[PDB]
RNA sequence: GCUGCAAGCCUCGACGAGUAGGAGGGCCGCCGCGGUGGCGCCGAAGCCCAGGGCGCGGGCCCGGGUGGAGCCGCCG
RNA sequence: CCGAGGUCCGCGGCGACGCCGGCCUCCCACCCGACCCGUCUUGAAACACGGACCAAGGAGUCCAACGCGCGCGCGAGUCAGAGGGUGGCUCGCGAGCCCCUGCGGCGCAAUGAAGGUGAGGGUGGGAUCCCCCCGCCCCGGCGG
RNA sequence: AGUUCAACAGGGCGUGAAACCGUUAAGAGGUAAACGGGUGGGGACCGCCCGCCCGGUGGAUUCAGCCCGGCGGGGC
């Protein structure tokens, strides 16, 4: 709104909060990103290093559905199933192990960031990292691949 | 123009955009219009399903 | 005339909650009384944090609360946090905590209670522990916000490690001249 | 939250009907006037139509500034002719008949979206405020004679079909004083709103929340101040008029029963809303006097200091004797030996 | 803050019983009178005598 | 929950009057018509209301009952005391002091009885 | 109808703070405006110029808004707004509003005489 | 009961206040006769040296009273910092300064802005009696009762106003806490004027160090 | 006894220049809206006044005259 | 009472306007002070510019996106956006209420040009809190 | 003269501000006029002992404690 606006307290003050010596004029330094290499170079180099130039190869017809690979860590691996399911098979660690299909939950690759509870689990994902698998193998369980 | 640390903005407002501004003030009116069209179509195909 | 500088006379400390919350201001009226007459150092810290903003009262994850409880000497003490207790889906076990916070999320509330715990409000804390005895005052990761990654010297300085303000993170976005 | 008494249902008269309904938990939700005022500010902003001046206003002129060299003030002046309009400022906002500064465009943000959870939060606080005699009377409703502040009537009220049946019920429930208040308030609006289809203004009477419309809306239609609302579709703009909570609500038994499932208790979530429950209280015991005067808190606080320490006005000890001996007790002995020194006493 | 009846009464050394005073106010302005006694309120008991002035 | 209800109507109520750097509350059970948590007449469970009788003779003393909390039709009891000044002040003083009913409003109620009897 | 206490109302200034150069122009009203000119004599508070209202002229908090009779003014519109001054009638006086009719102005003066409330404009019609 | 233990303590504190009343009496009485002995001792030492034809150089003064005479506008930054460390932030205010080489070289480096000297007992006594204000909690509180000195300087043994005078005139192990407890003495303008303020006391002005003539300036400013 | 509008009240100490500029408070003022509390042909708005006042001030109230149909306080 | 800042348990002439009161404001007079505002400027009363007078109008806005701070809701989630449903012959209400197998956005993972690969505590300071010991206690606490 | 509540609505006529002007009333005017502070004079319109308790006094008490009867209300 305009009730709490700053212009309401600038009534009566001549320069309206913009100085008498240096008045408020129409773009005293250029419009937009002007002078990014000449007179705004210090600002561009100090706060946006790398802004000028080219880096890397070009991909003309890039389709984001081709590189779509959502990932999930092991600390949030059991979030794909109910809490009662993780507890029910904790009392039965002698072979009956739950299956966590990560593909049907919306992820492709499994990364081994967090710690896994000491329960055998069958993890079905399209991709696995080296450490994610060995933490699943170390805790008991297999890493089934899916397409 | 740049004062301190901030994004390098790129507002695409260098054309005559004021000549092409579509306000969605008839959005609730087209909901009533599209709803009446389904009801009007439903009576025309009364036994047949309206979804097609 | 007196040779003094009046620049630092106004101490900029929040003396009342910026919020118009009715229930929060009653807890302020409840702890302004304890900060005056109880003479307990715990009630003075709670009075500050009842004033503080949301960013100065960051969320306290359930896992971070448990780790500070499992420290030696914190067996039966109650966990006090002026803020919210968020659930942590990364942790599995809940060791029957006894928390007291302004807010507790629905899953953090169900997991704390299902473990045989007890969730208190700051009016019950003042009723059962006005001196603040047997409490463990905990805070969230205040520097855990995303804005602090952009705070630093400047992105275009050596040894910076400061996150720049870019519209999109990609190949053609501020990686060419000055990043290699 | 646990303060859930047994609310009684009243018949077509002002007497109980023998039926009792457990108080819905929504009436024990946190009362947040700041949330209600926030949602009411933006919700009432969504029903307004856009206004804007013409884009051509002030620019229908082929005006060119005369420039310098003439005593004129370098403003675009209308082209010459044999009219009064020739030679007049045409474009600037300071000129008569020119374009206003920053013409009001029709594409400003007229509508504000509010979080669905905040809309429901404000509704839970508005309903809880209608169940307190203080907040309903302080709202402006004359309920000093109604049988009970949460006023639940029989379901036959939903079957009314004539206004005299509706007016007689409001007289039996002693809620008619809230409608005579509306008649006493029907006056003319102050200002230019009368020229804009807002000539006559009045007050708000009791809102009547129903469950099944069997004619209750048409029976109470012609009564001024009466607002009729289905229990499933409760508008905050009508249950919190002007952003203030405490609307006098006359509930029906069918609407009072269904109110428990619309918002759900803290024990069981709502069945008529997908994944919603009441807001949690950040303060269970809201009675400060019960906390302060409790046994455990009184054992922790010091005794109240009720000794006002005025400014001790400083008197000069060098001139005043009693304030010197108050600071220096020896001064009386030193003064006596010095006074005796001025007495000519002869020693041995 | 004692009442006026308890205040101590001052009297100049030049005003002793029998002195001739000169009234400066009232209707007997400049009339030389005889001072007799000081009353309890500090006011002076003044006589003319009547048979003189 | 009076402390909870006070925060809601301390600044927004139909009985509040704000003008001339003053504030007044016009609820029927306010002794001094003062906007304060102590004197607000529709907020507590125990309120003392003192008004003149229907005629210009006597004082009707209104007390908020214990059971009449959410039922306004049966929330208050009318006590008409049409006696002399000392007898009327003695009756109201015993209702407050000897019943322990809202003792903080003892002298404020005695000064109101003494006011509407003039 | 005397007030509770009638202290000595000390006013630091009884003159108005007239706007600078409001005597030289009719367009310049006497309503005070803080001079913000760069070479203004009044803004720079030169000697012998118009004084500027600062907080030093604030009146005693015990006698602020206090009428010369010792009472404090309170505007009323009907007999209902008059009964709020029943208590504390030794410190506040009622003032009937200008827009009330002569018919209703008589009822307020009658009711204020019963409640021992002073009216600053009793005979105003 | 509770009334018995509170009445017993009330009569115990009333009895303990009389022994402290007598304590500061004999202490102030012993302080006074110490001022006499210290005055008569310097005369005896000066007399025995002149009788032998020698000279007795008295001990250089250990106490000084510094008065800021110049204003606050136009001060050199080095002199301005020294006047702040002497707690002289306005004109015509006084402080006591324990005289050592670290203090004297601060008085020399702020010489044109001060007029200091060696105060006698009457100067120290009258300044703490008439202008004496204590700094209780960063506040200028008038020394109207000995309870205000005993509450702050009680750990240093200074429980009466004569203890504060004795600890300053004859500087002791607790001079710093005693002198810093005293707010800068807000002195009045010198009654009778000054010779000239912008000049040193030796060359006819008033700035600098006047050995014992500072007492004349105190009687006119206090 | 008084208060306790706790966003209130009370006590003590120090302090007070200011362009550009920044921040805060406003029971300063204007137009419309949702509420709420009113006012008005026994005379509203506006306008005028060598009348009575209030506020440090922005401004405001009252009285009188003119006027003839609407207008204002408070919370947003 | 030389004591936590004032009281009189002192008093006079006039009191119905003739002879009483009205700060400020009106007129007039005197003394002291006092050059014309705005603006640019190191510097304006300037022989610098603008302004004869009065009324009305007259200039920091709206949109997009961003940053930080704050309020709020919920919380590793969050927002339902397009749309759909419907108090059914649709005022107020082009509001509000509801569900969308939550599409997607932004977060939960970064890094490399890319192919790709992809995250296991210590020390010091530290609000607060815990325990022990010795005194005192008005049994609630206080002091060391 | 007459109509009208009203011609302080008489025809570009509701309200009728400011600049400006006429007239009347009042005062002043050799340092252009105005202005700040202080006061003086003048003028126009205004303005102006009770309460508690107690002691006697002399007139009236749908007269008080208490009792009885009926009713209502009050609590960490
Ligand atoms: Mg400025
Ligand atoms: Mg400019
Ligand atoms: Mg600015
Ligand atoms: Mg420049
Ligand atoms: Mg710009
Ligand atoms: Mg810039
Ligand atoms: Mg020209
Ligand atoms: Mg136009
Ligand atoms: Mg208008
Ligand atoms: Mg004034
Ligand atoms: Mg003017
Ligand atoms: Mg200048
Ligand atoms: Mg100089
Ligand atoms: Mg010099
Ligand atoms: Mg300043
Ligand atoms: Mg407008
Ligand atoms: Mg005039
Ligand atoms: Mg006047
Ligand atoms: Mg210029
Ligand atoms: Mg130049
Ligand atoms: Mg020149
Ligand atoms: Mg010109
Ligand atoms: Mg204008
Ligand atoms: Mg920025
Ligand atoms: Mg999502
Ligand atoms: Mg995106
Ligand atoms: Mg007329
Ligand atoms: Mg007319
Ligand atoms: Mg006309
Ligand atoms: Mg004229
Ligand atoms: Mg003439």
């Amino acid at each position: 709104p305009t009730k709490k606006s700053k212009t309401r307290k600038l009534r009566g003050h001549v320069s309206h909060g913009h100085g008498r010596v240096g008045k408020h004029r129409k773009h005293p330094g250029g419009r937009g990103n002007a002078g990014g290499l000449h007179h705004h170079r210090i600002n561009f180099d100090k706060y946006h290093p790398g802004y000028f130039g080219k880096v890397g190869m070009r991909h003309y017809h890039l389709k984001r559905n081709t590189t779509f690979c959502p990932t999930i860590n092991l600390d949030k691996l059991w979030t794909l199933v109910s809490e009662q399911t993780r507890v029910n098979y904790s009392q039965k660690p002698d072979g009956p192990a739950p299956i966590i299909d990560v593909v049907r939950a919306g992820y492709f690759k499994v990364l081994g960031k967090g710690k896994l509870p000491k329960q055998p689990v069958i993890v079905k994902a399209k991709f696995f990292s080296r450490r994610a698998e060995e933490k699943i193998k170390g805790v008991g369980g297999a890493c089934v691949l899916t397409a | 123009a740049p004062s301190r640390n901030g994004m390098i903005l790129n507002p695409h407002f260098h054309k005559d955009w004021q000549k092409r501004v579509r306000t969605w003030f008839n959005q609730p009116a087209r909901k009533i219009r599209r709803r009446k069209a389904r009801q009007a179509k439903a009576r025309r195909i009364a036994p047949r399903p309206v979804s097609g | 005339g007196v040779d003094i500088r009046h620049n630092k006379d106004r101490k900029v400390h929040r003396k009342e909650p910026k919020s118009q919350d009715i229930y929060l201001r009653l807890l302020v009226k409840l702890y302004r009384f304890l900060s005056r007459r109880s003479d307990a150092p715990f009630n003075k810290v709670i009075l500050r944090r009842l004033f503080m903003s949301k960013t100065n009262r960051p969320p306290l994850a359930l896992s971070r609360l448990i780790r500070k409880m499992k420290l030696p000497g914190r067996e039966n003490l109650t966990a006090v946090v002026v803020g919210t207790i968020t659930d942590d889906v990364r942790i599995q076990n809940i060791p029957k905590l006894k928390v007291c916070a302004l807010k507790v999320t629905d899953r953090a509330r169900s997991r704390i209670l299902k473990a045989g715990g007890q969730i208190m409000t700051f009016d019950q804390l003042a009723l059962t522990s006005p001196r603040g005895r047997g409490t463990v005052l905990l805070s969230g990761p205040r520097k855990g916000r995303q804005v602090y990654r952009h705070f630093g010297k400047a992105p275009g300085t050596p040894h910076s490690h400061t996150k720049p303000y870019v519209r999109s993170k990609g190949r053609k976005f501020e990686r060419a001249r000055g990043r290699r | 939250a646990c303060a859930r008494p047994l609310i009684s249902v009243y018949s077509e008269k002002g007497e109980t009907s023998g039926k009792n309904v457990v108080m819905p938990a929504v009436f024990r939700a946190p009362i947040r006037p700041d949330i209600v005022n926030f949602v009411h500010t933006n919700m009432r902003k969504n029903k307004r139509q856009p206004y804007a001046v013409s884009e051509l206003a002030g620019h229908q002129t082929s005006a060119e500034s005369w420039g310098t060299g003439r005593a004129v003030a370098r403003i675009p002046r209308v082209r010459g002719g044999g009219t009064h309009r020739s030679g007049q400022g045409a474009f600037g906002n300071m000129c008569r008949g020119g374009r206003m500064f920053a013409p009001t465009k029709t594409w400003r943000r007229w509508h504000r979206r509010v979080n669905v959870n905040q809309k429901r939060y404000a509704m839970c606080s508005a309903l809880a405020a209608s169940a307190l005699p203080s907040l309903v009377m302080a709202k402006g409703h004359r309920i000093e004679e109604i049988p009970e502040v949460p006023l639940v009537v029989d379901d036959k009220v939903e079957g009314y079909k004539k206004t005299k049946e509706a007016v007689l019920l409001l007289k039996k429930l002693k809620a008619w004083n809230d409608i005579k208040k509306v008649y006493a308030s029907q006056r003319m609006r102050a200002g230019k709103g009368k020229m804009r289809n807002r000539r006559r203004i009045q007050r708000k009477g009791p809102c009547i929340i129903y469950n099944e419309d069997n004619g209750v809306t048409r029976a109470f239609r012609n009564i001024p101040g009466i607002t009729l609302q289905s229990v499933s579709r409760l508008d905050l703009l009508k249950l919190a008029p002007g952003g203030h909570i405490g609307r006098f609500c006359i509930w029906t038994e069918g609407a009072f029963r269904k109110l428990d499932d619309l918002y759900g208790t803290w024990r069981k979530a709502s069945t008529l809303k997908v994944d919603y429950n009441l807001p949690m209280h950040k303060m269970s015991i809201t009675d400060l006097n019960r906390i302060i005067k409790s046994e455990e808190v009184q054992k922790a606080i010091r005794p109240a200091n009720r000794k006002i320490n005025r400014r001790v006005f400083k008197k000069n000890p060098l001139k005043n004797l009693r304030v010197m001996m108050k600071l220096n007790p020896y001064a009386k002995t030193a003064r006596r030996r010095a006074i005796m020194a001025h007495n000519p006493d002869v020693k041995a | 803050i004692k009442a006026f009846s308890q205040h101590r009464r001052k009297l100049r050394k030049t005003i002793t019983p029998g002195t001739v005073l000169i009234m400066l106010t009232g209707r007997h302005r400049g009339k030389r009178v005889v001072f007799l006694k000081q009353l309890d309120s500090g006011l002076l008991l003044v006589t003319g005598p009547l048979a003189i002035n | 929950s009076p402390h909870l209800q006070w925060m809601v109507i301390r600044n927004s109520s139909s009985f509040l009057i704000k003008r001339n750097k003053q504030t007044y509350s016009t609820e029927p059970n306010n002794l001094k018509a003062r906007n304060a948590f102590r004197f607000n007449g529709l907020i507590h469970r125990k309120t003392i209301g003192i008004e003149p009788a229907a005629d210009g003779k006597g004082v009707v003393v209104v007390l908020k009952k214990r059971s009449g909390q959410r039922k306004p039709a049966s929330s208050y009891g009318k006590i008409t005391i049409n006696k002399n000044s000392r007898a009327t002040l003695a009756s109201v003083r015993n209702i407050i002091r000897k019943n322990k009913y809202r003792r903080d409003l003892r002298m404020a109620a005695l000064r109101r009885v003494s006011a509407i009897l003039s | 109808l005397r007030p509770l206490t009638k202290p000595k109302i000390v006013k630091k200034r009884t003159k108005k703070f007239i706007r600078h150069q409001s005597d030289r122009y009719v367009k310049i009203r006497a309503n005070w405006r803080k001079p913000r000119g760069i070479d203004n004599r009044v803004r720079r508070r030169f000697k012998g110029q118009m004084l500027m209202p600062n907080i030093g002229y604030g009146s005693n908090r015990k006698t602020k808004h206090m009428l010369p009779s010792g009472f404090k003014k309170f505007l009323v519109h009907n007999v209902k707004e008059l009964e709020v001054l029943m208590m504390s009638n030794k410190s506040h006086c009622a003032e009937i509003a200008h827009n009330v009719s002569s018919k209703n102005r008589k009822l307020i003066v009658e009711r204020a005489a019963q409640l021992a409330i002073k009216v600053t404009n009793p005979n105003a019609r | 009961a509770i009334r018995a233990v509170r009445l017993k303590k009330a009569k115990a504190d009333k009895k303990a206040s009389k022994v402290t009343r007598k304590l500061i009496f004999k202490r102030a009485e012993a302080y006074h006769k110490e001022y006499k002995q210290l005055y008569r001792r310097e005369i005896r030492m000066s007399r025995m040296a002149r009788k032998a034809g020698n000279y007795y150089v008295p001990a250089e003064p250990k106490l000084a009273f510094v008065i800021r005479i110049r204003g606050i506008n136009g001060v050199s930054p080095k002199v301005r910092k020294v006047l702040q460390l002497l707690r002289l932030r306005q004109i015509f205010n006084g402080v006591f300064v324990k005289l050592n080489k670290a203090s004297i070289n601060m008085l020399r480096i702020a010489e044109p802005y001060i007029a200091w000297g060696y105060p006698n007992l009457k100067s120290v006594r009258e300044l703490i009696y008439k202008r004496g204000f204590g700094k209780i909690k960063k506040q200028r509180i008038a020394l109207t009762d000995n309870s205000l000195i005993e509450k702050t300087l009680g750990q240093c043994g200074i429980i009466c106003i004569e203890d504060l005078i004795h600890e300053i005139y004859t500087v002791g192990k607790n001079f710093k806490a005693a002198n810093n407890f005293l707010w800068p003495f807000k002195l009045s303008s010198p009654r009778g004027g000054m010779n000239k303020k912008t000049t040193h006391f030796v060359e006819g002005g008033d700035a600098g160090n006047r050995e014992d003539q500072i007492n004349r300036l105190v009687r006119r400013m206090n």
